[PDB]
């Protein structure tokens, strides 16, 4: 797993809540 | 009391205009409900897409008070939504082909019937006065408020009535403003 | 003349933007007698001192259930920290050494949400003087569940379960 430095805000997409 | 967008039944990130008939979306999908809801009869309102930049989207329709304000419309069993992108209809976050999509400059109509006794409720959507067909039948029972769900800085305006730019020709109804 | 009050929020901001240099001198990952790998203390650490931030991908709080069913469905792991009633730090795929901190019922550190500039960060502070070599540790404060994650913090008065 890649390791972070600061916090990174997630950028949602339009289908982020949809069952595929 | 004027039927407007709600003062507090709203996701705080959404930008609401002073007269509470306009909303700009912020980032991920978030929802605002109107100030009044209906439980019996046929009711109507119109939404105008003021501006729809690329990669922004809307899911518009009818919601119950328990619907999630921090999720898109139609995420729950409490809301039913119509997505600009591809015209998909949504309920419990299941997307189904319903109609063609809509975009900037279109005026959309929202018809709901909650007949008195049991009578079969339905939801019908309109694009610029044109019936797109029945979207849903026999929906979850309860009180439904006009709901707006926007993804990423698009702007939409709402008309609760009493007079609409494209009043439906084939159905009887009362405007939401009568509430 | 005007009476002035002391700002606790100014030195906290000054302390935070030095944390990333501070933690790399202070902490390290080793094998734990509690569980797997754990974060340990590489130099004497004083009370109230900031140890490290629980950095990750900050997603909205509504996306937790979908995230957990994708994580726990694919068998990946929890690695999620609640920041707010609106925001949650997902360190599952992107994080730092703070995700190796184990839980105890008798911790020597505690978690706190603080504000710097306009954002919030989850930072771990030392509850007491912590000597070089100790394993750093805080109370996860998991929600209580039913038939259960066994805890191995190995200190007496241990609640016998992580939740
Ligand atoms: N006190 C404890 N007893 C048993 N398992 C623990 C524990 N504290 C943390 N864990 C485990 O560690 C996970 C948190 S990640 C913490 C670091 C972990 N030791 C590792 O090597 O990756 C939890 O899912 C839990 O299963
Ligand atoms: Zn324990």
């Amino acid at each position: 797993f890649k390791e972070l430095d600061e916090n990174v805000e997630y950028e949602e997409r339009e289908s982020e809540f949809d069952i595929e | 009391s004027r039927v407007l967008l709600a003062l507090h039944d709203r996701a705080p990130q959404l930008k609401i205009s002073d007269d509470r008939l306009t909303v700009v979306g912020e980032k991920g999908y978030s929802m605002v409900r109107a100030s009044h809801g209906v439980r019996k009869g046929a009711w109507y309102f119109e939404i105008t897409v003021d501006e729809m930049p690329p990669d922004t989207a809307a899911r518009l329709g009818w919601s119950q008070p328990l619907g999630n304000l921090q999720a898109p419309l139609g995420y729950d069993k409490f809301s039913y939504s119509w997505r600009s992108k591809k015209g998909t209809k949504f309920h419990q976050s299941i997307g189904k082909h319903y109609s063609s999509g809509y975009g900037q400059g279109d005026v959309l109509g929202f018809y709901i019937n909650l007949p008195e006794d049991r009578g079969s409720s339905e939801i019908i959507f309109y694009k610029n006065g044109v019936n797109q067909g029945v979207a849903y039948k026999d929906i979850f029972e309860g009180v439904y408020f006009p709901a707006i769900s926007l993804y990423k800085s698009c702007t939409v305006s709402i008309n609760f009535g009493p007079c609409f730019k494209y009043p439906p020709k084939d159905l009887t109804y009362r405007p939401m403003s009568d509430m | 003349s005007t009476r002035r009050a002391t700002s606790l929020e100014l030195p906290m901001a000054m302390r935070f933007r030095h944390l990333k240099k501070t933690s790399k001198e202070a902490v390290g990952v080793y094998r734990s007698a509690i569980h797997g790998r754990g974060l340990f203390c590489k130099r004497n650490i004083d009370a109230g001192e900031m140890v490290i931030e629980y950095s990750g991908i900050v997603i909205r709080s509504v996306l937790t259930d979908k995230r957990e069913k994708f994580y726990d469905g694919k068998g990946i792991g929890c690695y999620m920290f609640r920041m707010d009633d609106f925001d949650v730090v997902d360190a599952t795929m992107h994080g730092n050494a703070a995700r190796f901190i184990n839980h105890s019922c008798e911790p020597n550190c505690f978690s706190r949400v603080i504000h710097v500039e306009g954002q919030k960060h989850i930072v771990i502070f030392a509850l007491r003087r912590i000597l070089r070599g100790e394993e750093l540790t805080y109370d996860y404060k998991f929600p209580i569940e039913d038939a259960k994650l066994p805890c191995n913090c190995g200190a007496k008065r241990c609640r016998r379960f992580l939740n």
